[PDB]
């Protein structure tokens, strides 16, 4: 009765949560999208076979352009830096400086700019899963506990398959979760990615988990 | 009747009159419709004989979460080739061929998302 309280208490930090972190896919594609034609270039012209420092220096430039993606990176530290202080704080304010003391022509130089910032967007995931997880931790239902520590575990396999496709079915199933909507167990990329199903399978669970707590407040 | 020739994206090693002749290069990213870094430019009845002198090369680029089978492939202006992206990922407005082109790529072969 002083536990349903609490139960809430754990609940509403978790909506909070998934409310402030509800575009964080939408902007990672956004700088996805923005900065694909760029790592491109930069990976096709490292490759030994030939290269264009105009191409692998306006790769340079599409970055470096007003501190624009950093920017959209710093964006999204914002968001989870209440829950996970300076996990991304480190590598964002590195690849900052990595660009700027990007030398012109050094195709090292630049392939070592695209590894950072792949590194960098992976990261970036792995931090809404963090956030996720710490608040879990912290609920006094033990079953949540187990189930919440499998979701993590399951949707880390996932991102080190596909950061971005991971992430969208990450946002999209715990969106789902706390709007009271049925989550679906079956594939939305046809089983292209293999950790996929296990995800939803560790999701439905954490639904029972979650389904079972809300009926303590009736 | 054939005055001074420019090679669009390239130039002559160094008025004219039907007969006449004169040996072209191409720019670092164009070759010759004999594929050669270099060739005459004839002057004709139709003026200048290769019409379009330098015809431009495209590399077919590495594709983050792309099929690609085709990257580092090499293509010759008027030359087109399928693209396809992973399951989440698009080439975009649904596009499925891409053209290299005097300029290169068009569209420019990326997978979105
Ligand atoms: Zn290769």
């Amino acid at each position: 009765g002083a536990m349903g309280r609490l139960n809430q208490r754990n609940i509403n930090e978790l909506k909070i949560f998934v409310e402030k972190a509800k575009y964080y896919s939408i902007k990672l594609d956004a700088i996805y999208n923005e900065c694909t034609g760029a790592y491109n270039d930069i990976m096709t012209y490292s490759e030994g076979t030939f290269s264009d420092q105009s191409k692998v220096n306006q790769a340079i430039s599409i970055f470096k352009k007003d501190n624009k993606i950093v920017n959209k990176f710093k964006e999204l530290e914002k968001i989870i830096e209440e829950y996970k202080p300076m996990f991304l704080s480190k590598l964002i304010d590195d690849f900052a400086i990595e660009l700027d003391q990007a030398v012109d022509n050094d195709v090292s130089n630049a392939r070592h700019v695209a590894d950072s910032y792949k590194k960098l967007r992976k990261s970036v995931v792995l931090a809404y899963i963090e956030s996720f997880d710490v608040i879990s931790s912290k609920f006094v239902d033990s079953k949540f506990v187990e189930a919440s520590k499998k979701f993590v575990n399951k949707a880390k396999e996932f991102v080190e398959e596909n950061d971005l496709i991971a992430l969208e079915c990450i946002v999209k199933t715990i969106g789902d979760m706390v709007n009271d909507r049925e989550i679906n167990s079956r594939s939305r990329y046809n089983n292209f990615y293999k950790k996929e199903a296990d995800f939803l399978g560790a999701a439905v669970e954490l639904e029972g988990a979650y389904k079972a707590i809300k009926q303590t407040l009736l | 009747p054939c005055d001074y020739p420019d090679i669009k994206h390239g130039g002559l090693y160094h008025p004219v009159a039907v007969g006449k002749y004169y040996s072209y290069y191409c720019d670092e990213h164009f070759e010759t419709p004999s594929g050669s870094y270099w060739d005459h430019i004839h002057c004709t009845q139709d003026g200048w004989s290769p019409a379009v002198p330098c015809l431009r090369k495209c590399y077919f680029p590495y594709l983050e979460n792309g099929y690609n089978q085709n990257h580092g492939r090499k293509f010759v202006q008027g030359k087109s080739i399928d693209v396809a992206c992973h399951p989440g990922y698009a080439l975009p407005k649904a596009q499925t061929t891409v053209t290299c082109m005097e300029n290169g790529w068009s569209p420019t072969p990326r997978c979105i998302r």
